């Protein structure tokens, strides 16, 4: 009785990484939200040194 | 970045390409392309984020490589000429060279994936000054050495551009990567119009700046970067999605709005020169495109995607900052059509 | 023409300046004022046409065919506002908007007198159409319907593009009336059957030809009835209307070329009333006929005798009037049931009487009864496929059959029996459908009476 | 022809393969862009010289100019890239997707 | 002109604005504490400005007039309800958590808008910093759902993540019991409903998540109700902290633009409070969607921008 | 359920608040006067005085004239022996064949 509008089912189809999945495209993921990625834990790694005895 | 720097290096950049449009040297030229080059990066890595990071760096290497190219191919021409005027290359090896290396800097396939990886890397802002600014100066080098041109070479880039801007365009869910692969088909066209009339070229290029603009502007506007972002805009501005969905609409190439103008034009101007099968290929193609535009159309105006609980307090709220001409550019990209005829003073 | 193209577009803002409840009083009003104006374009001649100017001419088939568009859009505002109630007063004229802007694009369509402005316009109603579709059907699938919709057209007209501006650069000129006068024959090679293959296409996937018509299914079932009666009625028509003009500089080659469509269109009208005859939906079962009416006029186009374009054109326009009021029957039976299946209310007779008679009336004209011009177009059609061959009459004479099976089908099933028992609000009809019923009747009838008008410019 | 210009040529020929194929680092590739400026600045060279050119002599020094900013702005793209992963390797620079 | 690029060309530049005493300052608490008294003597003495804890309604209250709005326009969530019936099938507890949080980080940047464009310090009865420990309180309680708690910690990510924390944090510590108690006497049937846990675990995730995250941004304040109680002390305590180790000695006047450009902007402040997250609890339907947004477009003077409505008694509309 | 979605609404009868509706609006006023003009105007105006219009439209087809012409032919035609149908429809002398 009332026309229909697009649901939740509908959206995440549209709210992939892409469209047409594949293995790989499915093993990707979409980017945040405000496009910064979360910060990766490298190691600084200082140069160790012995100064002495002689 | 302070405000002053920042409009200083849009000067700059700006200076750069004014200096390629203006210069009868090639030395000139290839300065200015180096000045446009060392401005413009970082008015990408402006937000500093990885991805502005990697965005710039491939544009860096992409852009560097391309210069050195049309470097060589300069000097390859002054050896067999000694003529350092931007006239007819004198040298079929130096004109393929030069001819790779401004399809390099324009994105033209098989030199694309650089333009949807920045494009998605960058923000909005600085994707429109890429796509518009950086397509306007390669082009004018290209219109000035059109006698010299290859049809063969330059018409291959060009279809190949059609269809891998099709494709992309059809499988991408981004509205960045969208416009960029919207971005690679259209250079295919003007290219594909180049080496027959440059006057339709240059057609091409304003009204491809007007309908980016436009729909870069909404974007930003709506504050919009996917599909399902934008589908969140008819609860709060249902203008904006209105609009949008006509310059959409405009972008894929119907009549009478003022994406079939430069389509048709292209055309004519190819049958007048007994090119049939180029031109059937070419508009056959487009379908692709206003396919994608038309599933964009779908989520975002046509159809009412659901919303959130938050939207109330974005009601309450108001949009504040003005965007500069753009309803100029909205009804310059869809209601110019019967304006055709001025492209005589394009001329 | 300008007295006709300048009242619509001053009637796009009257409907934006018209107060909330005045809208669809005002627009039906002005728009039976623009029909009564168009109805003087009537007077044609029996030598050339009415060159109004450099831009726009009248024919005696471009005339009635602008008659019936004019007439359709105050209909199409009957049936709009019974089913768009509870929309806000922006949407609502939104959809009269649309409405006007097709209008206005089909009359400029027929009228305008360059294959390449002409081309503008008739692709220029695809947006309205599809924006319509899209946005105010009801279903699901009325998204994959405008695909369809958009993409077969476009496929069909792009090489028409390419085309036209080869012929402009060919020969100096796109108007019809040097295209007329300065016509050489198309000889036998492969380049000319390319050019007739690429007009005649564009032509034949508007009609649609049989096996390039799915999409005309897809987009009259899931479209609202406006976007039906209109679709139907007139949007049918442009490619009728296109292969008439064009075909003037594609002779001797149609000799040739028609054989296969010529056999598509009289396979697929057989196929197509078969189909008709087993349809579990109302909307596909009229839209199906559309098709069946279709390939009989393509056979008349193809064929291509001044007997076989005076059906044609009858036919065109019987037909557009036919279809628009089952449209609007079956529209308000979905209406009252909310569904579209055939077999869910029936005794629809003993429930509403009024409306069973204007269903006996529109079945009546549906399939050929005499001396309707419905009748009068396929007989014609029918006469110029006898003397083209003698066995048309064996394939035409199936079709006959056929059609009056489904026909009586279709009203046995909605109206005859018994009533389900369970579907309680079969409110009785109202002033509104009863009117635009007969407004759709009464016409069919006149024009019976009167049959020069729509005979064409071969009369 | 003489055989130098199918040598300095040749040499920035090698150059430009020699950048146009990455192995992991970054450096080498922008070491690979500055060997294709030093080619086409001795090829400009060899070719003005000849010629006597007489005023085409300062072409060269701004080429090298340019190069000069063009390896700036590298060497700071890489710094940054260094500073994000840890590594100036290019399989690093694979979050942006064709 | 308002503030922009081009005032900042001329010279407009915060830390010339600011006078040293341009400090934020944030009153904490269990539920039913002094908070509010001791936030409100601390504005008065210090010469602040006090910002009411940011309940539903406080966007009604910074827009348009004053007066809130109708509860399904504005919120579409009941505090009352979500004691009544705390595990709900409508998600009505994650809705009203996800609303105040959105009207916390409203206030946080009109808050910041204030202290950047006049230099006087603000005192929030609470903050975006402190409002998960209601959300981790309703996720232990089984209230909400790990998905809801998800959502919350990705919003709260993209979005506190660009402002500035309080230089001063005022911790007032209750125990649980007197809590209660004190409840018991206000004589609201609502929050008389709040269960014991519950309170435990608000106190629980202060202590142990809240107070240690912000001991390492800047200092903190701890008082009893009775130290509460005497506000000179807390304020001459305030005084008396000269040490600053947060981002605001960092600050300087490009990064200060920056944040007064984001935070003068109310749509851009609120852009990833509503993601594409389609959790059942906050997702709207689109045809309730239409038909609320059509009665707030309804609404007095809300039809047009707010310069421009003719029906509230805007005038000269045809020239401006 | 997956959203906060309102109910599906019951069917609206135009019959329950005005018996005597035509079912062009819910008000009864502009109801009756857009049934009122649909109906003037489509019936009496279009239909009468389109019908009568085109019924009494001038004989620009030259029907009537060509018949004239037909009888005036015919009767020069029989009196003096010439045929009625001419065989040709241009002059041969007029028309040059090749060689
Ligand atoms: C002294 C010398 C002269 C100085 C004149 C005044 C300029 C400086 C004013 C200033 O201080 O501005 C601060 C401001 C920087 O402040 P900010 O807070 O850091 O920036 C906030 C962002 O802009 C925030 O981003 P946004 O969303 O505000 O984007 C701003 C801007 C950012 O984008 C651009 O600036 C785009 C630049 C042009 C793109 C291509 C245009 C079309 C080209 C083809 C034309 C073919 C014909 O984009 C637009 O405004 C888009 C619409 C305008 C372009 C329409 C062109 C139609 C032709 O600087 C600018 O806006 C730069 C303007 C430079 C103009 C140089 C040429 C004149
Ligand atoms: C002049 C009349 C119009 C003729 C049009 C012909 C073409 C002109 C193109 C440019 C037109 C100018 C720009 C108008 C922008 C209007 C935007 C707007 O807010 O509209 C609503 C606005 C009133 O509503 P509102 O209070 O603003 O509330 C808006 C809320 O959204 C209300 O809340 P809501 O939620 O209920 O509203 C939601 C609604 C809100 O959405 C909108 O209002 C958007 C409307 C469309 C966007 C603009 C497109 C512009 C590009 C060109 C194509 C336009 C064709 C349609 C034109 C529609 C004009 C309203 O959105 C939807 O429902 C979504 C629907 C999505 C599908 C339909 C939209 C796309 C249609 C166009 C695509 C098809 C083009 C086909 C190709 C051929 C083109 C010619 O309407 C007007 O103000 C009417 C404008 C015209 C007034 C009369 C002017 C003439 C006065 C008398 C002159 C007498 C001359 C002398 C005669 C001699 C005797 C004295
Ligand atoms: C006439 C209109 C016919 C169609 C609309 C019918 C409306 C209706 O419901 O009527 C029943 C209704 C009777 O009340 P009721 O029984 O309570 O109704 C309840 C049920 O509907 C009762 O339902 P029902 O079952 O009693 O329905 C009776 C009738 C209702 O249906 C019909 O009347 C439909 C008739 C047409 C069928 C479809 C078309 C078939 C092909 C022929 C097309 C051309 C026809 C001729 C040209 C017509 C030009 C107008 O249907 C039939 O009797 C079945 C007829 C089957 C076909 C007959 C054989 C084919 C035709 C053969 C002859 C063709 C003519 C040329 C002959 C050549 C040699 C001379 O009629 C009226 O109330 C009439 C009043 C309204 C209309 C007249 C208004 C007054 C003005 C009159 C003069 C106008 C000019 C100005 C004068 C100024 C001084
Ligand atoms: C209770 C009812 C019982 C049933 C009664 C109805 C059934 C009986 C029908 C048979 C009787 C017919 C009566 C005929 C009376 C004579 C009038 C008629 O013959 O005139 C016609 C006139 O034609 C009609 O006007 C038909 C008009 C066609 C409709 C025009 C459009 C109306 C506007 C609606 C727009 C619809 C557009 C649809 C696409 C075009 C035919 O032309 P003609 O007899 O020699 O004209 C005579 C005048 N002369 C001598 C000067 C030439
Ligand atoms: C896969 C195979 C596809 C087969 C179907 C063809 C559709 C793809 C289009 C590719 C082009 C096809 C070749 C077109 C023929 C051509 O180019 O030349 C035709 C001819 C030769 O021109 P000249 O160079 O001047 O020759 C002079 C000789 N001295 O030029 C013309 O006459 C103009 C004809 C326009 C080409 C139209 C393309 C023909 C395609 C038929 C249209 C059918 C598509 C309809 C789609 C229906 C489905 C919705
Ligand atoms: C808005 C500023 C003015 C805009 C100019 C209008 C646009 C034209 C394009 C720019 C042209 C600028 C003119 C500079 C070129 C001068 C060339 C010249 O004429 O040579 C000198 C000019 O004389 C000078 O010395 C000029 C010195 C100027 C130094 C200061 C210039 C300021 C530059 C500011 C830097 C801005 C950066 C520009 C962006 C990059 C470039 C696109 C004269 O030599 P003579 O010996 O007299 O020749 C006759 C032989 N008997
Ligand atoms: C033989 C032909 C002669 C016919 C002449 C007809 C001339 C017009 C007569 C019919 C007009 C109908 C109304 C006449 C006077 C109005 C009576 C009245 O007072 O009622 C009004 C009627 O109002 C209306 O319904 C509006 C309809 C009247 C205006 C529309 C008619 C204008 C047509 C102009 C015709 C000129 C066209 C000629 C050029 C051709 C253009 C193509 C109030 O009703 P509402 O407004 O709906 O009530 C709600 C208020 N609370
Ligand atoms: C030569 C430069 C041309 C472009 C200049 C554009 C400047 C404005 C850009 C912002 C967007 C448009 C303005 C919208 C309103 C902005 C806020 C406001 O209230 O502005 C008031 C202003 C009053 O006009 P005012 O500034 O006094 O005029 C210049 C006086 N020296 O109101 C206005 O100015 C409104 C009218 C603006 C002019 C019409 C839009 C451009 C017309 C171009 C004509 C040619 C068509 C092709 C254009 C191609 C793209 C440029
Ligand atoms: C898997 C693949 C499925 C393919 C399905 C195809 C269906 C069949 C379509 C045609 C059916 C009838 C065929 C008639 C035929 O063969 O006609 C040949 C015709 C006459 O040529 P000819 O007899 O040699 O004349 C020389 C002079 N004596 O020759 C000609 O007229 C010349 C060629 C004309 C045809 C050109 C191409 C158009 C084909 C028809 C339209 C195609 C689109 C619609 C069909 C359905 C598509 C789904
Ligand atoms: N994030 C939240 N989630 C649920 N309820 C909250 C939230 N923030 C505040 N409240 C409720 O708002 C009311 C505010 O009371 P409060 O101001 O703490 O009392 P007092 O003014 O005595 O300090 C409390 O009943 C508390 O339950």
């Amino acid at each position: 009785a009332r026309q229909w509008q697009p649901d939740v089912e509908w959206a995440e189809q549209f709210g992939g990484a892409v469209m047409y999945p594949t293995k790989e495209t499915a093993h990707w993921k979409p980017p945040p939200w405000n496009d910064v990625d979360p910060p990766k834990d490298t190691l600084v790694s200082n140069l160790t040194l012995n100064f002495g005895p002689q | 970045m302070n405000p002053i720097i920042y409009t200083t290096l849009i000067m700059t950049v700006m200076s750069g390409t004014m200096l390629v449009m203006i210069s009868s040297h090639w030395l000139l030229i290839w300065i200015g392309f180096e000045m446009n080059l060392l401005a413009m990066i970082p008015v990408l890595m402006k937000n500093f984020n990885p991805r502005a990071t990697e965005a710039a760096t491939k544009y860096f290497l992409t852009q560097a490589t391309a210069s050195m190219m049309l470097m060589m191919a300069i000097i390859i021409n002054l050896l067999y000429s000694g003529q350092w005027t931007i006239t007819k290359m004198f040298n079929p090896v130096a004109m393929t060279m030069m001819t790779m290396a401004l399809a390099m800097k324009l994105g033209l396939s098989p030199f694309h994936f650089w333009v949807p990886e920045v494009t998605q890397g960058i923000s909005l802002q600085a994707g429109l000054l890429l796509l518009t600014w950086q397509k306007l100066a390669p082009l004018s080098v290209l219109c000035q050495i059109s006698q010299s041109i290859n049809p063969n070479l330059m018409l291959t880039m060009a279809m190949l551009s059609i269809l891998i801007g099709g494709w992309g365009g059809l499988n991408q869910t981004q509205l960045r990567k969208i416009m960029a692969y919207s971005s690679i088909a259209h250079m295919g066209w003007m290219t594909a119009v180049l080496p027959y009339n440059t006057t339709m070229t240059i057609l091409n290029l304003l009204i491809y700046i007007t309908m980016t603009l436009a729909m870069f502007m909404l974007l930003i506007h709506s504050s919009a970067t996917t599909t399902l972002s934008l589908s969140h805009t008819w609860n709060k501005m249902p203008v904006i999605t209105s609009l949008m969905m006509v310059t959409l609409l405009s972008m894929g190439g119907l009549p009478p709005l003022s994406g079939f103008m430069p389509k048709w034009m292209i055309i004519q101007e190819m049958t007048k020169n007994e090119s049939i099968i180029m031109p059937t290929l070419m508009a056959m193609t487009a379908l692709l495109n206003l396919y994608f535009y038309m599933r964009l159309a779908y989520s975002s105006s046509l159809t009412m995607f659901p919303s959130t609980n938050n939207m109330k307090m974005k009601w309450q709220f108001e949009h504040t900052k003005q965007m500069k001409l753009l309803p100029t550019m909205i009804v310059l990209s869809t209601l110019v059509l019967p304006m055709t005829p001025a492209l005589s003073s394009l001329n | 023409m300008l007295k006709i193209i300048i009242p619509t577009t001053m009637l796009l803002p009257m409907t934006w300046m018209s107060k909330h409840n005045m809208i669809w009083i005002n627009a039906t009003v002005h728009s039976l004022l623009i029909s009564l104006i168009s109805l003087s374009l009537l007077n044609q001649l029996g030598e050339n046409s009415l060159n109004f100017s450099l831009t726009f001419f009248s024919d005696s088939l471009s005339a009635p065919l602008l008659v019936l568009t004019t007439w359709l859009l105050p209909l199409m505002l009957m049936a709009s506002q019974s089913h768009l109630s509870k929309e806000t007063t922006t949407r609502k004229k939104l959809y009269i908007t649309m409405l006007i802007l097709l209008q206005l694009f089909l009359i400029m369509t027929f009228t305008a007198t360059e294959l390449i402005l002409f081309y503008i316009l008739f692709e220029a109603t695809l947006v309205p159409t599809l924006i319509i579709i899209t946005r105010w059907g009801n279903q699901t699938e009325r998204l994959n319907a405008g695909l369809y919709f958009l993409f077969y057209t476009l496929a069909g007209s792009l090489p028409l593009l390419v085309a036209l501006v080869y012929i402009q650069n060919t020969t100096g000129s796109l108007n019809f009336l040097i295209i007329h006068y300065w016509s050489h024959p198309l000889s036998n090679s492969w380049s000319n059957i390319f050019m007739w293959l690429a007009c005649i296409m564009a032509f034949m996937v508007k009609m649609p030809l049989y096996g390039l018509h799915l999409w005309l299914p897809k987009a009259h079932v899931e479209a609202p009835i406006a976007g039906s009666m209109v679709l139907a009625a007139v949007l049918l028509k442009l490619g009728g209307y296109g292969m008439m003009r064009i075909t003037t500089i594609l002779n001797p080659l149609t000799n040739y070329m028609a054989y296969p469509f010529l056999m598509l269109s009289m396979w697929g009208m057989i196929m197509t009333s078969s189909i008709c005859l087993r349809q579990t939906d109302l909307k596909s079962l009229i839209a199906y006929s559309s098709v069946s009416h279709m390939a009989l006029v393509i056979v008349a186009i193809m064929i291509q005798t001044p007997w076989s374009f005076m059906g044609a054109t009858a036919l065109m326009i019987a037909h557009g009037l036919t279809s628009s009021m089952l449209f609007c029957l079956a529209n308000t039976n979905y209406e009252r049931v909310h569904s579209r299946t055939m077999i869910l209310a029936r005794g629809l007779q003993t429930l509403l009487p009024l409306m069973a008679t204007w269903w006996l009336v529109a079945s009546l004209t549906n399939l050929a009864l005499p001396p309707s011009i419905n009748l009068i177009g396929e007989l014609f059609i029918i006469t110029a496929s006898f003397s083209w061959s003698n066995i048309t009459i064996i394939l035409m004479g199936m079709n006959m059959m056929i059609t009056a099976l489904y026909s009586l089908y279709m009203l046995i099933t909605t109206q005859r029996g018994k009533y389900t028992h369970h579907i309680n609000n079969i409110k009785p009809s109202f002033t509104r459908e009863n009117a635009l019923m007969a407004l759709h009747i009464l016409p069919l009838l006149l024009l019976t009476l009167n049959p020069k008008m729509i005979l064409g410019p071969l009369y | 022809m003489p055989l130098v210009y199918m040598n300095i040529i040749m040499a920035f020929a090698i150059a430009l393969a020699g950048l146009l194929m990455y192995r992991s680092h970054l450096m080498s590739s922008l070491l690979c862009l500055e060997g294709m400026m030093l080619s086409l600045f001795i090829m400009s060279t060899l070719i003005i010289l000849n010629t006597h050119f007489t005023l085409a002599n300062m072409m060269p020094i701004i080429l090298l100019v340019f190069a000069a900013c063009e390896a700036a702005l590298g060497l700071s793209l890489l710094v940054m890239v260094s500073n994000t992963y840890g590594t100036d390797y290019v399989q690093n620079l694979n979050l942006l997707q064709c | 002109l308002q503030y922009g690029p081009l005032a900042f060309v001329l010279g407009e530049r915060t830390t010339r604005k600011l006078t040293e005493t341009s400090k934020v300052i944030t009153v904490d608490g269990n539920i039913c504490s002094g908070k509010g008294r001791l936030a409100r003597e601390i504005a008065e003495k210090l010469g602040l400005r006090h910002f009411p804890e940011a309940g539903i309604h406080y966007a009604d209250s910074t827009t348009g007039d004053g007066k809130p709005l109708d509860v399904q326009l504005s919120g579409n969530c009941s505090l009352e309800k979500f004691y009544d019936d705390p595990k709900s099938n409508d998600g009505n507890s994650y809705r009203l958590q996800s609303w105040l949080y959105a009207s916390r980080l409203l206030q946080y940047a009109d808050a910041l808008e204030h202290l950047l464009s006049t230099g006087q310090g603000v005192v929030l009865e609470r903050s975006i910093y402190s409002d998960f420990v209601f959300l981790e309180a309703m996720y232990r309680q089984g209230f909400i759902r790990k998905q809801c708690v998800e959502h919350y910690n990705e919003v709260k990510k993209v979005t506190a993540c660009e402002y500035l924390p309080p230089h001063v944090v005022v911790y007032v510590d209750v125990p649980v019991p007197e809590i209660q108690s004190r409840i018991q006497k206000k004589g609201n049937p609502h929050e008389m409903k709040i269960t014991a846990a519950y309170l435990q675990d608000i106190e629980n995730a202060y202590k142990k998540t809240f107070l240690p995250e912000m001991s390492e941004k800047c200092e903190v304040l701890q008082y009893s109700a009775r130290e509460a109680e005497d506000a000179e002390k807390v304020v001459e305590d305030i005084e008396y902290l000269k040490c600053d180790k947060g981002p605001w000695p960092d600050q300087d006047d490009r990064t200060f633009h920056r944040l007064r450009m984001l935070v003068q902007n109310k749509l851009e402040v609120l852009n990833y409070t509503t993601i594409p997250v389609y959790l059942p609890e906050i997702t709207i339907g689109a045809h309730q969607s239409d038909r609320v947004f059509q009665k707030f477009t309804e609404l007095p003077g809300r039809k047009y921008s707010p310069g421009y409505n003719e029906d509230v008694g805007d005038k000269w509309i045809w020239l401006k | 359920i997956r959203l906060q979605e309102d109910p599906d609404p019951e069917d609206e009868n135009l019959y329950e608040k005005n018996p005597d509706s035509h079912g062009y609006d819910k008000d009864p006023i502009v109801d009756l006067w857009n049934m009122r003009v649909v109906f003037f105007f489509g019936f009496s105006i279009v239909l009468v005085l389109g019908s009568t219009f085109v019924a009494y439209l001038p004989d620009y087809r030259m029907q009537e004239w060509a018949r004239r012409e037909a009888e005036r032919l015919v009767k020069y035609r029989e009196a003096n022996g010439l045929p009625l149908m001419e065989s040709n429809c241009f002059d041969p002398n007029k028309i040059q064949l090749p060689e």
